[PDB]
């Protein structure tokens, strides 16, 4: 059964829209980098015989409409990071960066940006809601036409690598490009009180209190 | 175009390091120890 | 500058005076202001510090820019007029250890 948690009550603040840009703006880029790699050329008319597209103008030069297939995924992608609470803080470096803020595009290289081992298991939790999502998707199609399980239908978990390569790329990458902006980000909990001294909260404690109940009760059911 | 008789007369050596994208730069100290 | 770096890799410049030296460091093409005079006769090994947030950490690079002599040319006694950058096999990375 599968439910992401649900981003559209949920809105994304207006201090990430420079976030929200940046990173259309380098998903653009990389769509660049595969277009000019396959061999598609800039060119007015669209045809996919003639193996020519348009939208290699720049981001700037993309319209309004060009830019929403992109900042769209970015905006569920945000609301569902934000939805799950965890704070997102931006630093002075990122402050920096806005203070200071014939088509040759040019990609920022992830290889070597690491993340941490609790923003590897941010990431990992982040990309199984979006494989959860893609489920639902292909779920809702699998009985409007009535059967057909899809092999991929199984969770996360049951997923192998190779079949993980690509959500994981994506929840990671997106990642990446966020620490290298500059933003903060962390767990959405934080820890009230925990009440260590409480002896009650030992398992043992807890464990011997259950057994001197069972006792107790064993002993009023022998008298009577 | 380097001056061939400035690289002869001159004693000024130079090196470079290359941080690789994705190493944090403040990680990263760059210099010379005796 | 900012964001000069995640496109290319930042590459510090480091250049001795022997005559005089004055150690000044450039980096991406334009001069720091940080400086160091040393006193006569000090011997200056070539250093790096680094802790590493990936697997590649740093690369030593061996060339020259305009005006000054290439690193071999003063390691080496027999290169010392030769403009060519070299690395020869006597020269090899150490760490404390």
């Amino acid at each position: 059964n599968p439910q992401p948690v649900d981003t559209s009550n949920i809105t994304i603040p207006e201090k990430l829209e420079y976030f929200i840009n940046k990173y259309a703006e380098h998903s653009h880029d990389k769509w660049s980098m595969d277009k000019l790699a396959n061999g598609w050329i800039y060119g007015e008319i669209y045809s996919d015989s003639s193996k020519v597209q348009p939208l290699m103008k720049p981001y700037k030069l993309l319209s309004e409409k060009e830019k929403e297939i992109y900042r769209w995924p970015i905006k569920e992608s945000l609301k569902t990071m934000l939805a799950w609470g965890w704070r997102i803080e931006r630093t002075r470096e990122g402050d920096s960066m806005a203070l200071y803020n014939g088509y040759s595009p040019r990609a920022i290289d992830m290889s070597n940006v690491t993340l941490s081992r609790d923003l590897h298991a941010m990431a990992e939790m982040m990309a199984e809601n979006y494989h959860n999502i893609w489920a639902k998707k292909k779920k809702m199609e699998l009985e409007s036409k009535g059967g057909g399980n899809h092999p991929l239908l199984v969770p996360y978990d049951t997923l192998t690598a190779k079949e993980k390569a690509k959500d994981r790329e994506k929840a990671q990458d997106i990642l990446k490009f966020l620490q290298i902006n500059g933003y903060a980000v962390s767990r959405g909990f934080k820890d009230l009180e925990l009440d260590t001294p409480s002896i009650e909260k030992r398992f043992a404690y807890s464990f011997l209190q259950q057994l001197i109940r069972y006792v107790d009760e064993a002993h009023q059911y022998i008298l009577e | 175009r380097d001056d061939y008789d400035f690289l002869m007369q001159t004693s000024t050596y130079y090196y470079s390091v290359r941080i690789f994208p994705g190493q944090e730069p403040a990680n990263v100290w760059v210099g010379w120890i005796t | 500058p900012g964001q000069g770096r995640n496109n290319n890799g930042l590459e510090i410049g480091c250049v001795v005076d022997a005559a005089s030296g004055l150690l000044t460091f450039i980096a991406n093409g334009k001069e720091l202001s940080t400086y160091y005079q040393v006193e006569p006769s000090t011997k200056l090994f070539p250093a790096v510090f680094a802790q590493a947030t990936s697997p590649n950490v740093f690369q030593f690079e061996l060339g020259r820019i305009k005006n000054v002599m290439p690193l071999s040319a003063g390691l080496f006694k027999s290169e010392h007029k030769n403009p060519v950058p070299q690395c020869p096999p006597r020269l090899h990375v150490q760490f404390l250890s």
